[PDB]
């Protein structure tokens, strides 16, 4: 179906206990597939996944190059917002970035965008319409007017409609194949103590990827919107998730309700009730 | 109405007499500065980009060894050393990191006497 | 301009075999910035072994990181994660529930 | 790739 | 990385169309090409500039390029040319990626002699 290739990017100052530490991130798809980070001995792009393996050791030397080349005006742009905003060298900040595009089955351009921010509240964004910006504070303003009148938009549309798109094309196709994936969630339920005149029923779904699904009980075939207890999903840390949902019942009820789970890699929406 | 002062403008000295030039930047705006040699076959050449007060770097042409320091944020030296063919540096500066809008200050001629 | 505090989870990779090895999750997310200490106890102990994944960070700006160390739950062995972080003013700590 | 991002 | 004007020098009347070539290289997908000038008092000044992007041909004052991407071709063309356009013409382009941006690299130089009428 759809794609994209996004990249985050950190830059973070440690007045003085070195300088200031820069990574970035790349995705396809939401799945990190490459990565830099600054802070490790000898610096280089390394590949996230597998199937990426499979570039030129040109390649590598050209995108680690690029990175160090941005880590260096970053760690300039860090002292010039201190500037705009006035504040105390010796204080820790952030700017994080977010670049890329999202293209549709159909190979057009959905969306393009670039967005950043300082310490964690948005500073500036491209608009739309890949021509404009639009600020969001008196030093974002700064940036704008100079970007304005540099044509910067002009540059950073023709990457994100052009060289940006063909690089995401490049590595689907060695690489789709590993981006399909898929595990199917296996699913238990747990009786709890809860003492009185009640107990907690725990639908657990464990090993499963994506980390898109949704659990739910329902009472007798009617369906359960208040009072449940969920997790948000987690990394089981070995590349699957897991989450789960839980209810109070009236003890002796047990059986009146059932959970349900749907996940994209089941064949059909398995349901479970415990089973004593 | 200039955006760069370099200084001196000229220097007659013999070979091997180290000269320092500097440059002042007359406008916030531009706060990318770089140095440039142009040899006397008119031939332009890049040398350094120093943007941060402290960033110190050097190099070494065909008859000359230099040494670039941006100073503060409104000052650029260059100390151009062993020289043995006449050469003039050019200070410039940009907007920002990218360029495309770079201005050549007047330079600084530098003749071998 | 805002500092965002953390959300804590900890939880075991597979279900919880009192005897059994297993790998023990401390899932940290939503704080900003992205300066952070965290370190896994062990009845107050403190399992000086302790891989950290790399950090990364949602469209919402804020970071997350995950911390585990392999061990094996026993019935009365205790476990939490503590984490500092300039949003809070403690190092708020959370035990392991097995059931959780 | 990666883009030559420029200054603020 | 290897930008060459071919022409030493240029002679010819004023209020002629003159056309100084400029052949160059670059790996880099997107690129920007300039066209700079240099007085008898020793001064380089900005002409005009070519986006590797933009598919048609730049224009400023009297100054017209002939931008033609899959030759690596961007010479310059002076219209109505005078008395003052006399003097040398550099070719340049913007381009590695890193430790460029504010590094040119320009060409051999061409000089342009317009000679007057009377
Ligand atoms: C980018 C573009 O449109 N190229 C044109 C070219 O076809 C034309 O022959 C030349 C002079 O007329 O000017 C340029």
């Amino acid at each position: 179906g759809p794609h994209s290739l996004r990249y985050f990017v950190t830059a973070v100052s440690r007045p003085g206990l070195g300088e200031p530490r820069f990574i970035s991130v790349g995705y396809v798809d939401n799945t990190e597939f490459v990565r830099f980070d600054s802070d490790a001995e000898n610096p280089r792009y390394e590949p996230r996944a597998r199937w990426m393996e499979q570039e030129g050791p040109e390649y590598w030397e050209r995108e680690t190059q690029k990175a160090k080349g941005n880590e260096q005006s970053f760690r300039v742009d860090l002292r010039t917002l201190l500037g705009y905003y006035n504040q105390s060298k010796g204080g820790s900040h952030t700017i994080q970035v977010i670049s890329g595009c999202e293209v549709g089955s159909d190979g057009r351009l959905l969306r393009g965008y670039q967005q950043y921010a300082y310490d964690g509240c948005d500073y500036i964004a491209l608009n739309e319409d890949l021509k404009t910006w639009t600020a969001a504070d008196m030093a974002a303003l700064i940036t704008k007017h100079k970007w304005e009148q540099a044509g910067e938009a002009e540059r950073l549309r023709a990457y994100l409609e052009g060289t940006c798109v063909e690089w995401l094309r490049r590595y689907l196709k060695n690489g789709n194949a590993t981006l399909l994936r898929t595990d199917s969630p296996k699913a238990h339920v747990t009786h709890h103590s809860r003492p009185e005149d009640k107990v907690t029923l725990r639908c657990w779904a464990l090993g499963f990827y994506p980390a898109d699904i949704t659990l739910t009980w329902q009472l007798n075939g009617e369906e359960l919107i208040q009072d449940m207890e969920l997790v948000e999903t987690r990394p089981a840390g070995d590349g699957t998730f897991q989450k789960w949902a839980s209810v109070v019942v009236p003890l002796g009820k047990e059986q009146y309700y059932t959970c349900h789970v749907y996940h994209q890699g089941l064949p059909e929406p398995l349901t479970l009730r415990w089973e004593p | 109405v200039t955006l760069l002062e370099q200084n001196p403008r000229w220097r007659l000295v013999p070979r091997g007499q180290a000269v320092n030039l500097r440059c002042i930047l007359k406008n916030s705006q531009y706060p990318w500065m770089s140095w440039y040699q142009q040899d006397l076959q008119k031939q332009l050449q890049w040398l350094f980009t120093l943007r941060s007060p402290g960033d110190k770097e050097v190099k070494s042409l065909p008859g000359a060894d230099y040494l670039a320091t941006r100073v503060t944020d409104t000052e650029l030296r260059l100390q151009v050393a062993n020289m043995s063919q006449g050469r003039t540096l050019y200070c410039t500066c940009s907007a920002d990191r990218v360029g495309n809008t770079l201005y050549f200050g007047e330079g600084s001629r530098l003749i071998v006497v | 301009m805002i500092q965002k505090t953390p959300q804590i989870q900890v939880y075991s990779r597979h279900p919880p075999e009192n005897g059994k090895p297993n790998i023990l999750n401390c899932y940290v997310t939503q704080f900003h910035p992205p300066h952070i200490e965290i370190q896994m106890l062990k009845n107050g102990k403190k399992i000086p072994k302790v891989e950290m994944s790399d950090m990364s960070f949602s469209k919402d700006w804020s970071f997350y990181i995950l911390a585990h160390t392999e061990f094996t739950p026993t019935e009365t062995d205790t476990y939490a994660c503590r984490v500092k972080h300039d949003s809070m003013a403690e190092p708020k700590t959370v035990y392991w529930d097995r059931d959780m | 790739s990666q883009y030559y991002y420029n200054s603020l | 990385q290897k930008v060459t004007q071919t022409q030493t020098s240029i002679s010819v009347m004023e209020k002629t169309t003159v056309t100084m070539d400029c052949v160059y290289e670059t790996q880099d997908s997107s690129y920007f090409l300039f066209w700079y000038k240099q007085t008898a008092s020793g001064e380089i000044v900005f002409l005009i500039r070519q986006d590797s992007y933009k598919k048609e041909n730049a224009t400023v004052g009297h100054y017209s390029l002939n931008f033609q991407k899959p030759k690596s071709s961007i010479g310059l063309i002076i219209t109505a040319t005078q008395i003052e356009d006399s003097a040398v013409y550099f070719c340049a382009m913007r381009g590695d990626y890193g430790g460029s941006g504010n590094k040119l690299i320009f060409g051999t130089g061409t000089l342009l002699s317009v000679k007057p009428g009377s």
